[PDB]
């Protein structure tokens, strides 16, 4: 069975575009973000986050992970798409083959 | 970048006075809901968007209270 | 007691009967170790 | 107060290192197909790669451990890239995981070269070309020296990644500390924060092939 | 008391014996970098090489570092 | 399913088994499977999802070791 | 990007549960500063 | 060190035991590189006739 | 006691002497590299070489841990 052309529609690689579309109605397009940084402030504030060492270790591996795909994405992406085109052509190019040697017989 | 408080300007301001008439109209609505036991006839959806947004100025009340405290991060004392 | 057998024994048959023979040999060694190690405690 | 990522772990007094250690695996899906999504196309490419690294180097007897070989790599290199992330407990800083992953494959592969191989076996224990008139407590080396090859590589990955994680923990409290201070020392300290987090990318990988091919040469030394 | 001082000074001992390590690191690196300099075709085992190297290395290194931390912290 | 289903008698319908939670969670596996990784062209985000929830459950598991350290006292 | 607006019960629930929660939280706040207050006196 | 409590020993080992050695290993033996499609066009002998 | 004290001091001073097999193995391996792209058809005697100089400096090695578990916890 043949597999569908794109995924899922993520925001900021967290959020899925669903829950955007499914708040957007009863809130608007703001309301999304209102209750994200309402949420923070409120996770932050009663200190049911508690901001410790982890928090900076957390800020380094995420500046990481953001630049590293930033920068080395479209590379893997377009190499994972040059490897199927490969080896797709080269079945092909193996089909005809043996088309022309039965020709030939 | 611009649009932030575009958006801001044109959905989140504190209500004008013409319209707390409105407000206090829908809550008159709200709470008859409430009076009658038309909230038992709310299915699933709305009720748990009601309670999103009523998360929503919840957080707008810790909001609230750390801009009176002039800190963020429990009590600066 | 199905599929248990079908797509998680048949499968590794030929390396845990015969591949990992040895291998069994060591975690045999190894649980007595440990047995020895949580016992002098 | 210090050590407590490596406390095992617990939620709702159950004991929660299971979930843990066995999540590695669904981060592989497999698929029948053959032209497949991105997520197989490039790890089966890695796996490919990763086998044509360790196993061409032996003979058959030792190249039918191509599976457990490649699985070994696999698992200990996405544990150790797993542990990198927030607050997470990283099941190879303990040293219970690593001797169960070492002691069984060492003694495994030396069992394998005592019953084939067995006067090679005993033979290696000494270099031949050493001359006679200490041949012997020579081999009392060797001995010696073999009987703590397992110990070691436990204890070869145990640190590399307990000692690597509490240094970058300490350098977040230190940030955090000159958090409050001085905040351009905090910026450097936060760039040394940086260098150190790719650092430690860096030696979770090596730490995985590094295991891996420690116990394959153990392994083309007995078959 | 005495022991808790003792540990504390027998663990930074202990702990002075990584720089052999330091420097085998240093070393086996170096030379990866003359024998690559001086025929950059054997790269791959060049790299295994040094990886084995450097892991013993670390081997030497982490037993010095435990023993720190097995004197310290546990006995 | 539930979304559409606004009784109790549903969960007095589902299955509590052995067999069914294992059925149940894995129907779930495949349907984040097919919909976010199994497709070609596909991004990132299948993983990092997956990532960020390991977070959030390895976190709330490590938050017994946290709130020894709160910063304020209330 | 087009102006996709909120809706009624937005303006209602939303303005006069906003302004509720600033004010009953300035009140929070001076209602727990002065206990805070006298025990940061009492912190000796 | 936390290492060294051994009464929690057995957790850590026995689901290690079984991803390393039954669950990875199947994730791979259901990985498998087909041998490329070597198409020889040139397959042909039938004879020349019995003369 | 002042003996359990000096004890772990002991330990930790011996521990210290791996730094020269870390070091010297560290030199092996370097070497192995350099003569392996020096003259890359020698691999097995070569490589017996580096087991047998690995094989003395992990003698020494051990022999100094050995001396640092003994005065530890068998004197």
């Amino acid at each position: 069975p043949p597999l569908p052309e794109y995924g899922g529609k993520v925001r900021y690689g967290l959020i899925p575009e669903e829950f955007f579309q499914f708040l957007y109605p009863k809130t608007g397009v703001t309301g999304p973000y209102v209750l994200g940084t309402g949420l923070i402030l409120y996770a932050l504030s009663k200190e049911i986050y508690v901001i410790s060492a982890e928090t900076f270790t957390a800020l380094s591996v995420l500046g990481v992970m953001v630049y590293g795909i930033k920068k080395y994405g479209p590379f893997v992406a377009d190499f994972a798409d040059k490897l199927n085109e490969q080896k797709l052509a080269q079945l092909e190019e193996a089909k005809q083959a043996s088309i022309q040697h039965i020709q030939n017989a | 970048l611009a649009t932030f408080w575009y958006y801001a300007k044109v959905e989140l301001v504190p209500p004008t006075p013409a319209e707390i008439p409105r407000a206090i109209q829908s809550l008159k609505k709200i709470v008859n809901s409430a009076q009658t036991g038309s909230f038992k006839q709310l299915t699933v959806k709305e009720a748990v968007l009601n309670g999103l947004v009523a998360t929503e100025v919840l957080m707008w009340f810790y909001v609230g209270e750390i801009i009176g405290k002039r800190g963020i991060i429990g009590y600066d004392v | 007691l199905q599929s248990i057998i079908k797509n998680i024994w048949i499968p590794m048959k030929p390396y845990y009967t015969k591949v990992y023979q040895e291998i069994w040999i060591g975690m045999g060694l190894m649980g007595f170790i440990v047995y020895k190690i949580r016992a002098a405690d | 107060n210090l050590f407590a990522s490596f406390i095992a772990p617990t939620i709702l007094g159950l004991p929660a290192a299971v979930l843990i250690i066995l999540f590695p695996p669904l981060l592989i899906p497999t698929s029948k197909y053959l032209i497949n999504n991105r997520l197989i196309t490039t790890q089966q490419w890695l796996i490919k790669l990763t086998s044509k690294q360790m196993m061409t180097m032996h003979n058959t007897k030792g190249r039918t451990w191509s599976l457990m070989l490649v699985s070994l790599i696999i698992f200990i290199a996405t544990t150790n890239l797993l542990g990198l992330l927030p607050h997470s407990f990283t099941p190879t800083t303990q040293l219970s995981m690593n001797l169960a992953m070492a002691i069984p494959l060492w003694a495994g592969t030396v069992i394998m070269g005592f019953r084939s191989k067995i006067k090679n076996a005993l033979a290696h224990f000494l270099p031949q070309g050493t001359p006679t008139p200490l041949i012997p407590m020579l081999v009392i080396i060797e001995t010696i020296s073999l009987l703590i090859q397992p110990m070691a590589l436990a204890v070869r990955l145990t640190a590399n990644i307990t000692a690597g994680h509490l240094l970058m923990h300490l350098i977040g409290s230190a940030t955090l500390a000159m958090s409050t201070i001085n905040l351009p020392s905090t910026l450097i300290i936060f760039t040394i924060l940086i260098l150190l987090t790719i650092l430690e990318i860096a030696v979770a990988l090596i730490q995985a092939y590094v295991f891996t091919l420690l116990v394959s040469l153990y392994l083309h030394d007995n078959t | 008391d005495i022991d808790t001082a003792a540990k504390f000074i027998g663990a930074g001992a202990a702990t002075v014996g990584v720089a052999g390590s330091g420097a085998g690191i240093g070393t086996v690196f170096g030379s990866l970098i003359i024998g690559y300099a001086r025929n950059p075709s054997l790269k791959q085992q060049l790299f295994s090489y040094a990886i084995l190297g450097f892991a013993l290395s670390e081997a030497m290194g982490l037993f010095c570092l435990m023993v720190a931390f097995l004197i310290l912290f546990a006995m | 399913e539930v979304k559409l289903g606004e009784l109790p008698s549903w969960i007095l319908m589902r299955d509590f088994s052995p067999s069914g939670i294992f059925g149940a969670f894995q129907r779930g596996y495949y349907r984040y499977y097919n919909k976010y990784i199994n497709v070609k062209k596909g991004s990132i985000s299948g993983i990092t999802m997956v990532l960020a929830c390991y977070v959030l459950f390895s976190y709330s598991f490590s938050y017994k070791h946290l709130k020894h350290e709160r910063l304020r006292k209330y | 990007v087009p102006p996709v607006q909120v809706s009624p019960l937005i303006k209602l629930g939303r303005y006069s549960a906003l302004f509720l929660g600033v004010a009953y939280g300035a009140t929070r706040y001076n209602y727990l500063k002065p206990r805070a207050e006298e025990e940061r006196r009492i912190a000796a | 060190m936390p290492q060294l409590n051994t009464t929690v020993w057995p957790t850590m080992i026995t689901p290690m035991l079984l991803t390393l050695f039954l669950i990875t290993q199947l994730k791979m033996l259901n990985t498998n590189y087909h041998l490329p499609p070597s198409p020889k066009p040139m397959k042909m002998k039938n004879y020349n006739k019995p003369w």
